[PDB]
């Protein structure tokens, strides 16, 4: 019989919810041709209630997802056909006008779905950092990614300029201190480098007790500041190589930052308010810019 | 010409392209759309094949 | 405006929105009536070329 076959499958699937195989399927009734197994299973996918998975061992025919339910009013129908694109976002989130779209339902609709999942605990709505327009749904369960919300920088959608800054100046400070050290030591020039070398989990140990912040700062978060401090053109960093250690961060290479000088002082060209004028296109001899009645000029020449 | 893309390298390594689960929507097809599909060639082909 | 008023109309009979379905409006019989002049308070009368 194609139903009772179709009811000891579901019943298969509900005694395992991560999904059942053919040999499974088999050895719980051996006495059925694989033919008619197939034929069950191709009515159950057309009718809706199995969905197929790629494993590396085979086929998984799992329980489509019904149990778990946030909203039972009106039909179920719309609450999983809903349920099933916010699961596939899930950490990446989507926003409600992509819900809409996808959905193809009317947004007083998605609205009521959205409260009803919401005030079941079944989704999460979080306002996106990245643009800050729509607040997106996302899975109750899973964890926050970090690029599409939250972040050590962002607090509350808004980006934490004096905090940056703050780590900045320490981390430079801190750098300058080990490379004055470094020089002060003059024992050898090698031992002078690899001194005022210093690691980026050395410096985020440094960051931790100094603990200028609440929120944890990560190794990775470290590294990118120290990564805007060299693109700020103070320090330097060198990527030696050294299997294992105390960092253990990159397989086989290592990361050392070192406060370096600047190349060559201020030019000549910065001196003179010609170079650092705004309207310097506008410049000409006989005219309403002209550098005889200049005022930049006049004030630098007064000053 | 598949198979020769795939064997493009002698040993293949055991891939990790595990199906993630892209069961897509069974939108509601607006009247027009459904026509469409509908009058389709590819419908009318599935058709006379299901006898 | 005797014939092919009545066909547009009844090939344009049905319009409906697609968001809250169920709503439709359908149209029934067009008339054009008599000449008329919309002078008077909302009233009509008969008005000579
Ligand atoms: S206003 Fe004077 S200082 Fe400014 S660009 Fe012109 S000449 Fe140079």
């Amino acid at each position: 019989d194609p139903v009772e076959i179709e009811n000891r499958i579901i019943e298969l699937c509900h005694q395992f919810p991560h999904g059942i195989t053919d040999q499974v399927i088999q050895n719980e009734m051996p006495h059925i041709e694989a033919q008619q197994r197939a034929v069950a299973i191709n009515r159950l996918l057309s009718m809706g209630q199995l969905d197929l998975l790629r494993s590396n061992t085979g086929l998984l025919y799992r329980i489509k997802d019904s149990q778990n339910a946030g909203k039972m009013k009106g039909s179920d129908n719309q609450e999983k056909l809903v349920y099933q694109i916010i699961e596939d976002a899930g950490n990446k989130g989507i926003w409600s006008r992509d819900i809409r779209y996808k959905s193809n339902l009317p947004l007083t609709e998605i609205n009521k779905i959205l409260k009803n999942l919401e005030s079941k605990k079944l989704i999460k709505a979080v306002k996106s950092v990245a643009a800050s327009k729509k607040k997106v749904y996302m899975l109750y369960n899973l964890q926050p990614d970090r690029s599409v919300t939250g972040g050590a920088w962002y607090s509350d959608q808004d980006f934490e300029s004096e905090f940056v800054e703050v780590l900045n100046q320490q981390c430079f400070k801190f750098l300058q201190s080990k490379a004055e050290t470094a020089r002060e030591s003059k024992q050898n020039p090698m031992i002078q480098r690899n001194s005022s070398f210093a690691s980026s989990h050395e410096v985020w140990k440094y960051i931790c007790e100094l603990g200028i912040s609440k929120v944890e700062l990560s190794m990775e978060d470290i590294e990118t500041i120290l990564n805007t401090l060299i693109y700020d053109g103070k320090v330097e960093m060198t990527i030696i190589a050294a299997k294992e250690g105390t960092v253990g961060s990159v397989d086989g290479h290592m990361k050392l930052y070192r406060a370096v000088n600047p190349i060559i002082p201020p030019t000549g060209l910065v001196r003179a308010p010609c170079g650092l004028c705004p309207v310097f296109d506008d410049c000409h001899e006989g005219g309403e810019i002209s550098p005889s009645n200049c005022i930049y000029m006049t004030e630098w020449l007064e000053f | 010409e598949a198979a020769n893309e795939a064997g493009d390298s002698s040993q293949d390594e055991a891939e990790d392209d595990v199906k993630q689960i892209t069961v897509r929507f069974s939108r509601p097809e607006s009247e027009q759309a459904r026509q469409r599909r509908v009058q389709s060639y590819e419908f009318l082909q599935k058709k006379h094949a299901e006898e | 405006i005797n014939v092919e008023i009545k066909k547009i109309m009844k090939a344009n009979e049905k319009v409906t929105s697609d968001a809250d379905p169920m709503w439709y409006l359908k149209y029934l019989n067009i008339y054009v009536g008599l000449p008329d002049v919309e002078e008077s308070f909302n009233v009509t009368r008969p008005v000579s070329p």
